[PDB]
């Protein structure tokens, strides 16, 4: 139909003339935000055009892969009397579209539905690749020595060409790669959600095309409303047609979105230090740290510690310390010991939620591993690789063989990682903070007995936890009076915690603040107290790791009230933590140690 | 649009361009519209086109527009779906000439200029060839005498390539095929026209030659070189220690 | 024109000059001693030299580099029969060399634009494929016409043979034994794992290389460089690679034993200053542990093992072990854990180790095959890896009982052997 000429001027009497509220013309902060930005895609909402005239969307639907043509040419038209030379950098623009009602599953296509506008759901997994492929074109002649002109490429097919401007001569041609312009192609694989295929039925699958500088828009587990259009797809080799002759189909898709890049602002911050700076914010920190359960304040303040992470130092580049911070804890399972970690992979900034066999993301460890595109070697690490400025959860820490343990051994002892295999030799960046879970033998603690000749653990990997934090059955009437009353009223002060990984996001950035040698050997005196007095009555010793720990705590809240440096009478919170570690940790002979080391409460 | 605007405005090679780019957009439009019109490689899809652009606005001209076998075929269907001087008396053509003036790379005002000495005085003729070939000479030598005015390994090599593109190994012919047209193309105005643009009046300036035939010694004959000369010649040995 | 450029590009040969000393005019005039054939540069250099060499060679690069190479012979050429008239027939190409620190772009951020120009980057190293070999210049004779020719080729290491020179098509032989080649290699790369999504597999690259910029790396060694991102060959697609034109390695990453040896002369004389102080003993001892307490006499053993000992050899076989064996033992504190982290960073070429071996670590050689051919290859060792150093070991109590066999041979032999079904070893450890 030749209908382009009054289609052409009344959809840019649209495009220019538009006014919905207010005389608001909204298009042209579109064209001209496009310009300032180097851009070379717009969008358009189907929804007003289809408003005022809709055989608009039906000279659409009869054949809407020929719609295009008058609109990418008309944002070109609107964009040089805005933006002169704009035509000269960008060769050619895009549009994208929004807000259309109709709806199919992944499932629900039928024929009568193609070659016209399709808007799907579904999710966007098996990403693969950016690729480039053409858009213009020119040649390596032999006959002669010369090349071809510029040439647009449709969207089904290759090029060939036998004559030649100087004759009519096939002879051999060849593209000029070091030469041509390219553009972004991507393939894309789109499966149902399965939150609501029904009953018995299974999710069917389709293939998804991506284009117009719009790759890498997309990660593995979200969820998508791409609209398009509809189409099979001749890839030559058909005439081997067994059964009956019939096509796949393949969606082209224009429109893209994730719904179904953390950073502070200027107030962001003033705010956090408001705040940081006001009277002792770490209270609310642990009001408002996780309240999945009811549960418990203390263990909510040993992680976190844990969180922030504290400052590491080298003496000259020698005698290193660790500024981040270690945890594990232990307890009979009838209590909530897998929620929290996992609340806290949603919670951090580069978290993870690794695992050990069964129900993981990978196996804790580095390797040479395959892929399925192509037999891509490629080194995977462990998930404490991930976080190497961050953290690393585990659950059902015991449920490990021998190298699966040597290689977290490795991380809290010199915090990298070697290979030895494969042609291969390397080391990296292990200073990631540790937490972990494990379950003892017999579910109950047996209170009776140390911790190591309770649970089979070994030592020389328990020693780097700074905590080792314990609970067992609770079994008075109040602990039922509240668990289930929160249990069931599931069914029936605190601040966001956007804003609190927004506040540790602010805070391993800036603050490494200090301490002032003004009373420390008040340390050298507490320390060598009750060094002494744990032979006074105890059996196993205290020990200067604790003490380096202490410290790291000590900066750690200096962290957390975001402070310029040390105060004194938060010194006392760290080690009355340590002390009160230390205690839980041993037999009934340290009922005596109870009375002691109170006084450096 | 690009590929448009290129091969559009591939025609020279006011409502013209506007009316043309229109026209070849909503008719690339009609023809891609149906299903009726494929197999049509877009290596060649904006020829006719612009021909039929041509017929629709106002005024069309035959010639320099279609400038082969589906030409036609794609017309109907598209149509429907709405030595050498030796040799005697030798026959020549506006651009059989403007190949072998445009393989120098000249510009087209001195072409069309030789085209008019042809079809006003290409009538009492024994053999345009040389004719031709002293005129297309005597525009080289002219508008090349800077670059020969440094370069004096030009001359041979300008020469050598008029040789063979006229297939001789014989010369002095040549030699006459310029010799005569300037004999005879001398005095009109345009050619007088391109002796002040181009300032050779055999091949030497007025301001010296007027100084060297009056009667003069001040007359610079430059046995002599020039200081920047000099100015430039000091850098190859400044560095002669290497 | 080009040879405007041409001219603008030399004066920088030898017109340039920083720190009132030549730099790039007697490099060159050193690597022709060396008959090395390349040189090395910097661009920061051209910037305020000249900027009508800069903004073209970044969009057209190709269009501009052989002219350079060809500059660069011309340069040659002179100085080459200059310096044959000062003291005492074939100079190819040479191939240029340069580097860049203006910035560092990753694989994530780029997309199908920018391509053909020169981009910069950081990642990690995996291939050591193979010396595959291209072709410089290559004779030939037609089979029927007997009629010899040559060829010769420039950069893609465009055109094929002549398809005529009746001796009908493909008439040409290609004659080897007066032919020219030079190698290449493929090389892969794939970014930081500590900066990469929560989720998937990464993503690699491949990359191609030529004369001298081959084999200077080995994988693990993490690497900046700069090259073009080039194309060869669903609907319709081009694979996407990247030509080199430079290269930047740190400058010893993962300890080589094929390290330095011959020092610099400056530094003798503090060395023997500090050789012939009295002071000496005392001094390594007060410096071992600065920020550690007692245990004097513990410090006072280091001293006398890293310098190891008497290399004796005897006309049977019989060496002693140059080197001492040690082991502290004792409790929490007392730093025995943290000497063990710290002297590796006062080593030059030894490791650290856990127990059991480590993760994906072989605490002696854990042989393996190939993943190409099914073949035997010795692979690793934290015995040999380390050979002529020495090793630090915690947690010695939890071996396996084949895992402490090997090493409690090496402290008295320092020499294992492994003699499974085919390969048959004696790999020194010397540690
Ligand atoms: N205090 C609690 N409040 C609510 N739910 C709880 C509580 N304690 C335990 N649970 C439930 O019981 C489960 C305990 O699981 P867990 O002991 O972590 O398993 P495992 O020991 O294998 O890690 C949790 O998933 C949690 O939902
Ligand atoms: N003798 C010592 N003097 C000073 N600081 C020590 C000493 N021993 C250990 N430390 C400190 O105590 C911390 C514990 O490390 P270390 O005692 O070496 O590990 P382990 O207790 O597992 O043997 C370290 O941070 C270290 O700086
Ligand atoms: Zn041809
Ligand atoms: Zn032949």
């Amino acid at each position: 139909p030749n209908v382009s000429r009054t289609i052409a001027r009344e959809l840019k009497s649209f495009l220019l003339e538009y006014t919905d509220e207010t005389g608001r013309s909204v298009y042209g902060a579109r064209i001209r935000t496009l310009g300032e930005m180097n851009s070379e895609s717009l969008e358009v909402n189907y929804r007003h055009l289809a408003e005022s005239k809709a055989i608009l969307a039906l000279f659409l639907a009869k054949c809407p892969e020929e719609m295009l043509k008058i609109f990418d040419l008309v944002a070109m038209e609107a964009t040089e009397l805005h933006y002169p030379d704009y035509a000269r950098i960008h060769s050619e623009i895009h549009v994208r579209i929004s807000d259309f009602p109709t709806i199919y599953s992944l499932r629900e296509l039928r024929e009568s539905n193609l070659s016209s506008l399709v808007r799907v759901t579904g999710v966007v997994t098996r990403r693969t690749g950016v690729f480039p492929q053409l858009k213009y074109v020119k040649f390596n002649c032999l006959k002669c020595g010369s090349i071809l002109g510029p040439f647009f490429q449709d969207s089904n097919e290759e090029i060939r060409i036998s004559f030649c401007t100087n004759c009519k001569s096939k002879g051999p041609f060849r593209v000029n790669g070091e030469k041509t312009v390219y553009r972004n192609y991507q393939r894309v694989t789109l499966q149902e959600a399965p939150g609501t295929v029904p009953p018995g039925r299974l999710p069917r699958h389709r293939e998804v095309i991506l284009l117009a500088d719009l790759v890498d828009v997309s990660k593995p587990g979200e969820e998508v409303e791409v609209t398009g259009i509809y189409k099979n797809n001749y890839d030559g080799n058909l005439n081997a047609k067994n059964g009956f002759p019939v096509f796949a189909t393949i969606i082209e898709a224009n429109s893209i979105k994730r719904r179904e890049v953390f950073s502070w602002t200027e107030e962001e911050e003033r705010e956090f230090r408001k705040i940081s700076r006001d009277r002792g914010i770490i209270d609310k920190i642990i009001s408002s740290m996780a309240p999945s359960i009811y549960g418990h304040r203390d263990i909510k303040t040993a992680v976190a510690c844990s969180l922030f992470g504290g400052v590491p130092k080298n003496v000259n580049g020698k005698h290193s310390i660790r500024g981040d911070i270690n945890v594990l804890l232990l307890g009979d399972p009838g209590t909530a010991k897998s929620q929290i970690l996992k609340y806290v992979e949603k919670t951090a900034h580069r978290a993870v939620f690794a695992t050990g066999q069964g129900a993981s993301a990978v196996g804790l460890t580095a390797s040479v591993r395959k892929d399925p595109i192509t037999k891509e070697w490629t080194l995977e690490g462990g998930a404490l690789v991930l976080a190497d400025k961050g953290v690393c959860l585990i659950d059902e820490f015991d449920k490990m063989n021998d190298q699966d343990r040597t290689s977290i051994h490795e991380a809290m002892e010199q915090q990298s990682i070697s290979i030895s295999k494969a042609g291969i030799v390397t080391t990296l960046q292990a200073r990631c903070s540790i937490i972990a879970a494990a379950n003892p033998n017999g579910g109950r603690y047996n209170s009776t007995l140390p911790l190591a000749q309770n649970v089979s653990l070994t030592e020389p990997i328990l020693s780097r936890f700074d905590i080792l934090c314990v609970v067992r059955d609770l079994v008075d009437e109040e602990a039922d009076e509240r668990l289930a009353t929160f249990v069931v009223d599931s069914h029936v002060s605190p601040i966001p915690q956007e804003l609190l990984m927004k506040y540790i996001h602010y805070a391993r950035t800036k603050i490494y603040p200090k301490l002032h040698q003004m009373d420390m050997d008040k340390v050298s005196r507490v320390y060598a107290d009750l060094r002494r007095e744990s032979i006074s009555t105890g059996s196993f010793p205290i020990t200067v790791r604790h003490l380096e720990s202490i410290l790291r705590i000590a900066e750690s809240f200096a962290k957390m009230r975001l402070s310029e440096f040390v105060s004194s009478y938060d010194l006392d919170r760290a080690i009355k933590v340590v002390v009160d570690s230390f205690v839980d940790a041993q037999k009934v002979s340290v009922r005596r140690q109870l009375r002691r080391s109170f006084a450096i409460y | 649009q690009h590929c448009v605007a290129e091969v559009l405005r591939l025609d020279p090679q006011s409502g013209y361009l506007k009316k043309l780019t229109n026209a070849t957009s909503i008719l690339y439009n009609t023809s891609l519209n149906k299903v009726m019109l494929k197999q049509d490689e877009e290596v060649a899809r904006c020829h006719i086109c612009a021909y039929i652009a041509s017929q629709k606005m106002n005024e069309k001209h035959m010639p320099d527009l279609c400038y082969p076998k589906k030409a036609k075929h794609l017309m109907n269907l598209f149509r429907q779906s709405l030595s050498l001087l030796v040799k005697k008396y030798c026959k020549m053509t506006t651009e059989e000439i403007i190949r072998l003036c445009n393989d120098f790379e000249l510009p087209r005002e001195v072409a069309y200029k030789i085209v008019d000495e042809y079809n006003i005085n290409a009538s009492r003729l024994v053999c345009p060839w040389q004719l031709v070939c002293g005129l297309v000479l005597n525009c080289t030598f002219i508008v090349f005498n800077e670059r020969r005015r440094k370069d004096p390994r030009i001359d041979h090599f300008i020469v050598s390539k008029m040789c063979s593109l006229m297939l001789t190994s014989k010369v002095d012919d040549v030699i006459e095929c310029v010799k005569l047209v300037k004999e005879l193309i001398i005095g009109e105005k345009w050619f007088r026209d391109l002796q002040i643009r181009y300032d050779d009046f055999d091949g030497i300036r007025y301001d010296e030659i007027i100084f060297r035939k009056l009667g003069s010694m001040l007359q610079t004959t430059n046995i002599l070189v020039t200081d920047d000369q000099y100015n430039i010649w000091k850098k190859r040995i400044e560095m002669d220690l290497a | 024109d080009n040879t405007e450029i041409i001219k603008s590009f030399k004066n920088f040969i030898l017109e340039f000059r920083l720190d009132s000393q030549f730099i790039y005019r007697d490099q060159l005039r050193n690597n022709i001693l060396v008959k090395n054939y390349s040189l090395t540069v910097n661009m920061e250099h051209l910037i305020g030299y000249n900027e009508d060499i800069y903004k073209k060679l970044s969009d057209e690069p190709s269009d501009i580099i052989p002219l350079f190479e060809t500059a660069i012979t011309q340069v040659a050429k002179r100085i080459s029969i200059l310096s044959r008239a000062q003291s005492a027939n074939s100079l190819p190409t040479f191939q240029l060399i340069l580097n860049s620190n203006a910035n560092q772009i990753p694989l994530r951020d780029l997309d199908s634009e920018h391509v053909s120009k020169i981009v910069r980057l950081s990642g990690i190293i995996i291939s050591t494929s193979v010396l595959s070999s291209r072709a410089t210049y290559l004779s030939i004779m037609c089979r029927n016409c007997r009629h010899t020719t040559s060829i010769t080729i420039n950069n893609f290491n465009t055109v094929s043979l002549p398809r005529s020179c009746n001796c009908g098509p493909d008439p040409y032989i290609i004659i080897h034994e007066s032919s020219k080649f030079i190698d290449q290699q493929f090389l892969k790369l794939q970014e930081i794992p500590e900066l990469v999504p929560v989720g998937e597999m990464p993503r690699n690259l491949t990359m191609t290389c030529d004369r001298y910029l081959t084999n200077k790396v080995i994988p693990g060694t993490r690497v900046t460089i700069v090259g073009i991102y080039s194309i060869y060959n669903g609907v319709a697609i081009r694979t996407p690679y990247i030509k080199i034109l430079g290269i930047q390695s740190d400058v010893e990453t993962s300890s080589i034993w094929n390290s330095v040896t011959m020092f610099t002369e400056e530094e003798e004389e503090e060395f023997l200053q500090l050789s012939r102080n009295p002071k000496l003993y005392e001094i390594l001892t007060n410096s071992i542990a600065p920020s550690i307490f007692g245990n004097e006499d513990i410090k006072k053993a280091i001293v006398c093992l890293l310098m190891g000992g008497s290399k004796k050899i005897l006309p049977d076989g019989m060496r002693l072990r140059g080197d001492i064996n040690v082991l502290l033992l004792g409790d929490p504190g007392t730093a025995k854990s943290q000497l063990l982290k710290f002297v590796e960073k006062v080593s030059p070429i030894a490791v650290y180790t856990s127990g059991k071996g480590s993760s994906a670590a072989g605490l002696t050689a854990s042989v393996q095959r190939d993943p190409m051919t099914r073949e035997f290859y010795l692979e690793g060792g934290a015995m040999v890896l380390a050979d002529g150093g020495v090793v630090c070991i915690d947690e010695f109590d939890k071996m396996r009982d084949e895992d402490r066999v090997a090493i409690h041979e090496a402290m008295e032999q320092q020499t294992i052997s492994i003699a499974k079904a085919g390969i048959t070893t004696v790999l020194n450890s010397r540690t």
